[PDB]
């Protein structure tokens, strides 16, 4: 843990990036047989 | 996103980072160079002799690999083995049509000048020879590769195998350290010999001396772990190779699957060279390895683990992969396969089961589940995370840095 | 799904994976080659002699299998045994009406040249001979196959059996290691001898020397565990072989059942060769094995376990099977059989229970279809009570060995 850095904005920005990447995974059909998930089938404050 | 720029002063920046070469190397795309697997074995001199150079050479910290090599050539011309069928691979014929062939119709040469003891190490050793000594020797390939009390486990049993119809005590001194003969591994021609002994007895499974595969076996699909955890995932999800394949849900897992499944490599082939791409030196960076297929390895095992796999429990957790999308996609596949079993009446007596919001999907179609997942705001559900926690709690004795230890920490709490 | 393709760049891929040969080999489909089970035994020379080559040979780390073989041939021509009935198998006649026959009317030969001690290893050994020595020798087949303090359990009793109208002590030095004589197993002709000794005394169960089956017994259905966990499942569900069969609910469990039940193999036969397909070398990959019937083995045992089986507790959990469909189908069958007992008045005095007097309540009997229906009706996910039934079956189970279906079940269910 490097010293003399702003810990409480670096962690916030870290948490956020972590959260982003974390919560909203990366899923996406990769293979198939002519049948795949066309995905373009929430209102409030649910994460991006 | 090809072109990034800082905002306040509005200057460009090119995020670049240290490259990462070593491409993989396929078996096939090597017989496009050579049509022979050159086994440099030098001292085509006495065997009675060589048998000695090694018995004595082993009861002490110094026996030349070049000697054991040549000794094996000597003991292993049991030119026995009648090809009941045909046998080719990558263009290379090996034998047709009842053709009678031996362990070395895989292209021998002969090399350099230096060799240790003079005429006779000691007249002691009779032809209590092939009977075991080769076994034992080959068996040390297997022992050399390892690291924990498995070494003594592995030797101690890879030494009750020479007590077979043959029955004679144990040999060199120091336990291990991946050092005492764990260098035979580094020997291009040694590996080629064990690779050949296995590939051969793998073909002639019923042979009297087939008992030799004892150590020569960890050569088959050496460095092809992802390839084999593919097959296990399949087997463990009862699913078909192709349906399992559709369940790959990450670019870099599919990228690897694509890299693995590259055709005209004889993966699926009965008795091919491919399993030994590494030891025959057909490749120096196998495309089937856990390490070149880190994402695929993780996912497939994590998943299998969730699906009750005993093996996966102890698979290493590869580094520098996206853990939090591989797990999600693993959990999901695991959940799918898990929750919705595969039941279906199989037998009968004229009477059988004609079978025709947000509850999880009927079967195991990727798209049905992907849809369902997107329907779930793309965040794994309570039951499925409970299914995960039921999969992993109660697991004990987990080794650090295994997908086992990972899963239990990811899920049991 | 014959043909998979990547989506973004839309290129094909052929998911292929390392093949997996070794087919099975059936007894019958081997007498379509030969009509004789060739028992090469070489030194048809003195027995008084051979009895010695082995008594001494055993009180030390070196006795040739070739010798014990020949010794057994010598001790075991108690040509005793009057076939009260007939006796054939796979085409092979063995003896018709009452025909008097001995342990080796199962086709003897004679082999090679090398043999150890000279004329006489020592004159010591009298014909305190057949009496036990063979027993003891055959009994080491049994001991050789094992691995834990069962070895010393097994020897220590497979050695109070030669204290039967004998009396004695116990021979040879080192405990075990599957090494001291655990090699006799690897001997094609040895196995053939024990296989014959058993198959014989199995037929003449009342014979004086039938006591010999003590070690020769683990030869009958050697490598036919799934075959036998089939029969146990049946027995433990009290159900009929055919009704049990319908309860198979997975392609690869039925595939195996089909592979096992292949006809004209004399499975069900009174005194057939089949049980010894392995030791007689009629087969080198038995189709009745746990390992070729992994799914069937798991299911059948897991099920029996749930149904209170004592055996199943300790059955190994085969690898590379679909655990989470085999268990579901096991649980279900267990539940079916379990919950809904088989109660029915059996005796009376002119007065008996004429029985033909809710939503989602589990099915009345044990019809697969009734239950499958009910299950589909359950959104295809095992119910609270059944999972409770499962947790009642497995909690309270203690002393479970790792990698057994026992330890599996308890982990799957008790929590």
């Amino acid at each position: 843990q490097p010293d003399d850095i702003e810990y409480t904005s670096l962690t916030t920005a870290g948490l956020l990036y972590a959260y982003a990447v974390g919560s909203s995974a990366d899923l996406a059909q990769q293979f198939c047989v002519g049948d795949n998930k066309y995905t373009p089938d929430l209102t409030t404050n649910a994460p991006p | 996103s090809v072109t990034v720029k800082r905002i306040i002063d509005n200057t460009v920046i090119v995020p670049k980072l240290p490259a990462n070469e070593d491409p993989v190397e396929y078996p096939a795309d090597y017989f496009r160079k050579s049509k022979e697997i050159p086994l440099y074995i030098n001292t085509t001199k006495s065997l009675s002799d060589l048998r000695g150079y090694v018995y004595q050479g082993l009861k002490s910290g110094n026996v030349s690999i070049i000697h054991v090599n040549s000794y094996l050539y000597g003991a292993l011309k049991d030119i026995r083995g009648k090809l009941d069928k045909d046998w080719s691979s990558f263009g290379i014929n090996i034998g047709k049509a009842g053709d009678t062939i031996g362990i070395f119709d895989l292209v021998s040469l002969k090399a350099l000048d230096g060799v240790l003891p003079d005429g006779v190490s000691d007249a002691s050793r009779t032809s209590a020879d092939d009977k075991w000594l080769p076994l034992y020797l080959l068996g040390l390939y297997r022992v050399g590769r390892t690291q924990m009390p498995e070494y003594r486990k592995k030797l101690m049993d890879g030494l009750t195998n020479q007590c077979k119809m043959i029955n004679e005590q144990f040999e060199p001194l120091v336990p291990e350290g991946r050092d005492i003969f764990d260098v035979w591994g580094n020997d291009s021609n040694y590996t080629k010999i064990v690779a050949a002994v296995d590939m051969f007895f793998h073909m002639f499974k019923k042979h009297e001396c087939a008992s030799f595969r004892y150590g020569t076996i960890v050569s088959r699909f050496k460095d092809c772990a992802a390839l084999a955890t593919f097959g296990h995932l399949c087997k463990i999800t009862g699913m078909s190779t192709e349906d399992v394949t559709t369940w790959i849900l990450n670019r870099e897992v599919a990228d690897e699957m694509v890299q693995m499944m590259l055709p005209g490599q004889e993966i699926d082939k009965a008795d091919s060279y491919m399993p030994y791409l590494i030891d025959f030196g057909l490749s120096s960076k196998s495309p089937y390895s856990s390490v070149k297929n880190p994402a695929f390895h993780f996912w497939g095992q994590l998943t299998a683990l969730l699906l009750r796999s005993t093996r996966a429990r102890n698979a290493r957790q590869p580094d520098d992969i996206e853990y939090t999308s591989l797990t999600t996609a693993g959990l999901l596949y695991a959940y799918a396969v898990g929750s919705s079993a595969d039941l279906a009446q199989q037998f009968c007596v004229g009477d059988n089961k004609y079978t025709p919001t947000n509850a999880p999907p009927q079967g195991r179609d990727v798209v049905e589940w992907l849809g369902w997942f997107e329907d779930q705001n793309r965040k794994p559900t309570p039951d499925m995370m409970q299914y995960a926690k039921r999969a992993v709690m109660s697991l004990q004795g987990l080794r650090e840095k295994t997908i086992g230890k990972y899963a239990k920490s990811e899920f049991d709490k």
